[PDB]
């Protein structure tokens, strides 16, 4: 155990936490702000690049109908194999 | 009934098994040098070159033995 | 989760800036075979076969700054993680593979179907093609696994032996003044010999593993190179 | 102006058996024992021949695989199908064994073991051993040792029978 | 009766057994280099070409040991 | 009396035993390439054909290794 | 239920396994000397350079045997 | 719960395993003498120097055997 | 099981002996003596293992 | 299991016997005697293992 | 497991037989007889191993 | 596990067969027939091991 502990980075300085929802929402706000102006038509390749793949992924998530249960990505405890909740 | 048991002494057994891997490594190293002697007597002009390749093979063969020896230490010290 | 940390090369970066503000020749290279792919004259390749030189040299420099200096006690190999090495090898290997595939020359893969027309196509040749396609990815995985495991095992062994040497040196040196001094002297000499042997072995093995790491990539590249003859 | 090659005038060539051919059961080995461009035996059918090459002794019988043997100073035995043994002594050369059932033993010198004298051989060994003691340099000693090896082989060959 | 038992030191045994596979890999490597040394003395002019093939075998031989080494970790750390 | 016991940790032993099968595969590959080097020195003009056959032999041995790993992974998980 | 068990005599088992690692080491050493005799017999003038290499191979092979022996004695006293 | 168990029949098992290493030694002896005869036939003039080297190989191989044998007897009486 | 190597080791000696004798039949006596020597040395280890087996059998 | 190292050792002797016979076949009558001698020693080792296999199987 | 040594030993004998027969085909008859002799000996050891198996499986 | 000593023995026979065919390429038929004989005998040993394996498996 102790010898195994010698293989860690030795210059850790700071750790920051952020919820997926929050920064995803902020990114969406930024994307809307930059893609909103009239001088960027919806048919431009840039706008489609920005929007279409995200729309496709979200639609795929919504359409999903799985017989099994997928535990919440951001639980408080995900180390117990016998407690998905 | 649900019973959970934790045997401490098993780590010794796993450690001894890994040591068996050294039998192949130790034998493999001897194989290289045996060929080296039988090769130097067939072409002594290259003895220095052959000696270099033999040492290279020894390290590669030895490197594997260390992998097993690491696992021995991991279990012997946990 | 965002962790801010630093690599353990800052002093080495300072030394590089100090000693390489002026030009200097380079004549010794760990993997020289990336510069001489063709050995028979009049053979030339239309593919950018020399594209790997810069990456090879940079990788050698980076991994040598890390691994070789790791023999110094308390020096840290900041990149020593299985999946990080996987990402590195994935980048290099898959980049070259996609460079070959983007060429859109399907005939380039004809050699995957092993054997001749005599062999049964479905029951022999197709299985061999499956195995070789699997073996490419296995070669990538093996490269990264070998690079990880060599370092891990070498440093584990070094740490354990150093701990034992410290213990015996500190708590059993008084035997020099006792009647059993000869046993302690023999043990101390054996420990010194082992120390030297381990350090030499690790020094050699680091360079050798870098050589092999680069040679696997170069072999991937060479497996799909075709040479034309001058006329 | 083209000249004939000196092998065109030789009408007894070597017959090699094609690899893609059936096997034959042979009870006779065609031996050609030769010394200094002179055959002591010519395409002689024999039962077996024993030869002493560098690695060791070989007993060649009909059908023996293709091989080339570098002989050493030693006896050579030929046993006929009748049951008669003829013993020579050779100082060197080569033995070519063909899978077709032929054995061409070319020697620099091939003398019947009867001709050799053990008394002459014995006293020569004593003289050469004395010569080796007085040998000036390493080369001279090596040459003297070559003679002793042949002499001892001759002495041992005759003492055997 | 239904009895469920969980022995918590058994993964040591499995890890050691997988480590034993390294003996064959080490021996095979020694065999390759033994053949290399005895083969170079026969055809020295092609020394370099033989070396490349020798490394290829090592690459294709060390990889197998990694699978066994991989299983060791999957069981040693679980 | 009728007693039913279910040990959760016995799959580690089975996985380790299956991993031992790789020692034969590793040694077999070493034998293939050891002979390849010798053969190439003997008749270097046929290097490519010998290399092709050696790869074929390696593939078959690797296929057996895959079967062994399949059993190992199945027991490890199942 | 949580049950902790500590088996004493297991260290004897692990130590014996490490002893088996000396089988290959002993065999490997014998292989080197056997090859040495052939090389000497086929090249009698090199009776010292071959002897030195044989000693070098023995030392490396002895080292591997000593690595296992350290675990063999260590577990016996654990 | 903390349970301490002392099995008094497991000092036999470790002893038997330590004896297995003798096979790797005994076989090593035959290899040295297996090749000594060939060397003598190849170069009968060196029947003496080869014999001395073979004795050196046998003694060194036997040394490994006795190192293993020491562990065998220690666990038999302890 | 220790006898497995010992028995095999004997076969190796008596295997090479035939090759050595065939190559150099004039040295059968000297080769035969060395083969016996090797057999005795291997048998010594065989008795060592045999001694341990019997001790653990009647103990 | 010790029999594995005995039966295999026997095969090794005979395998070398064929080569020795196929090298110089006029010495077959001599080599065969030596081959039997080797089989007489390795087989004797197998008896010791067989003895233990019987003592423990009936005790 | 003892059959592993017996099976390998049998293969070893035949492996040498092919080399010996190719070297001197004229002696195939004599070599074949000796090869069978070796098999008759190695298989005999196998009988003991099987006998023990049948003497413990049915016990 | 006994099959391990069987498959290896079979590989040994064929490995020697190729060499024998290479040394004496006109004697392929006799070598091929003898190789088949060795395979049958070795396979018979494996079948005996399989017999015990199935007997215990269904017991
Ligand atoms: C809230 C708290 C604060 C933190 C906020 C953070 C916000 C985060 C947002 C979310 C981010 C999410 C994602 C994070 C992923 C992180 C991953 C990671 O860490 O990977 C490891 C990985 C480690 O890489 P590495 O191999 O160690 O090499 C990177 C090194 O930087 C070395 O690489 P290099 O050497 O190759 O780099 C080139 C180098 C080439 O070499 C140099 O240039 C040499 C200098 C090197 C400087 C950089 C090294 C820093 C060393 C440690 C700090 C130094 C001391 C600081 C003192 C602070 C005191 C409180 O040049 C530079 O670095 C250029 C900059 C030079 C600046 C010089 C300034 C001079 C000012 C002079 C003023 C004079 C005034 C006079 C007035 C007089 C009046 C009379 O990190 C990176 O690769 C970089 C990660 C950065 C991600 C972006 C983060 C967002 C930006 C944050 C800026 C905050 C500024 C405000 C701070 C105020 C004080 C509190
Ligand atoms: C190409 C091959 C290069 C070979 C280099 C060979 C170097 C030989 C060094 C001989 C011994 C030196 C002893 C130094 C002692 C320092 C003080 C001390 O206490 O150290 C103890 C330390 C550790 O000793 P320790 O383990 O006894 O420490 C005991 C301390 N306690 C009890 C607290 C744990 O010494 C070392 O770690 C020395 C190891 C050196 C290994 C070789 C490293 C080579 C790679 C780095 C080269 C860097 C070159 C950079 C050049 C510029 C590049 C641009």
């Amino acid at each position: 155990s102790n010898p195994a502990d010698h293989f860690r980075p030795n210059l850790k300085a700071l750790t920051l936490y952020a919820e997926r929802q929050h920064y995803v929402d902020r990114w969406l706000h930024v994307k809307e702000r930059w893609l909103a102006p009239w001088y960027l038509p919806w048919w431009s390749p840039l706008f489609q690049l920005g929007t279409w793949y995200s729309q496709r992924s979200r639609n795929l998530f919504l359409v999903e109908n799985h017989l099994s249960y997928r535990p919440y990505k951001f639980r408080r405890n995900d180390e117990d194999r016998n407690n998905p909740y | 009934s649900t019973v959970a048991i934790s045997v401490q002494g098993l780590h010794y057994v796993g450690t001894g098994l890994a040591a068996i891997a050294l039998a192949g490594v130790g034998l493999g190293i001897g194989t290289i040098f045996g060929n080296l002697l039988v090769a130097c007597a067939r072409q002594p002009n290259l003895t220095k070159m052959l000696f270099n390749y033999a040492i290279l093979g020894f390290a590669l063969t030895e490197a594997i033995g260390l992998f097993a020896l690491m696992l021995a230490f991991l279990m012997l010290f946990s | 989760m965002f962790l801010f940390f630093f690599c353990d090369l800052f002093w080495l970066r300072l030394l590089l800036c100090m000693y390489y503000c002026v030009w200097s020749r380079l004549c010794f290279i760990v993997y020289f075979n990336c510069l001489m792919l063709i050995f028979d004259f009049l053979l030339f390749c239309l593919f950018d076969l020399y594209l790997f030189v810069g990456l090879c040299l940079f990788l050698l420099l980076w991994f040598m700054l890390f691994n070789l200096y790791s023999l110094i006690l308390y020096y840290c190999i900041t990149y020593l993680n299985l999946y990080l090495l996987f990402c590195i090898v994935f980048l290099l290997y898959i980049a070259f593979l996609f460079l070959f595939c983007f060429l859109c020359d399907f005939f380039l893969f004809n050699n995957l179907l092993v054997g001749d027309s005599f062999m049964d196509v479905f029951f022999i040749r197709f299985l061999l093609c499956f195995l070789e396609c699997f073996s490419l990815l296995c070669r990538c995985l093996s490269t990264f696994l070998r690079l990880f495991c060599n370092l891990l095992s070498s440093h584990f062994l070094l740490l354990m032996f150093f701990d034992f040497f410290y213990f015996i040196f500190v708590f059993f040196f008084y035997g020099v003044f006792c009647y059993w001094f000869i046993l302690f002297i023999f043990v101390f000499c054996f420990c010194l010999l082992f120390y030297v042997f381990l350090y030499l072995l690790d020094l050699f093995a680091a360079i050798l593993q870098l050589f092999i790491f680069c040679n696997m990539i170069l072999q991937l590249i060479m497996d799909f190179l075709l040479f034309l003859l001058f006329v | 102006h083209d000249l004939p090659e000196g092998f065109e005038f030789m009408e007894h060539k070597v017959v090699n058996k094609d690899i893609h051919a059936p096997h034959e059961n042979l009870e006779t080995l065609r031996l050609t024992l030769t010394r200094q461009d002179e055959f002591l035996l010519r395409e002689e059918p024999v039962k077996c021949v024993t030869v002493t090459g560098t690695n060791g002794e070989y007993g060649i019988y009909p059908g023996h695989a293709y091989k080339i043997v570098q002989l050493n100073p030693s006896p050579l035995t030929v046993e006929y199908t009748d049951g008669t043994t003829k013993k020579y002594f050779v100082s060197g050369g080569f033995a070519h064994i063909n899978n077709e059932g032929s054995c061409d033993v070319n020697t620099v010198e091939c003398t019947l073991l009867d001709d050799l004298d053990l008394a002459i051989a014995e006293k020569e060994l004593a003289a050469q051993q004395a010569a080796l003691g007085s040998a000036k340099d390493d080369k001279a000693k090596s040459v003297v040792e070559i003679r002793i090896s042949v002499i001892e082989a001759v002495i041992a060959a005759l003492k055997h029978h």
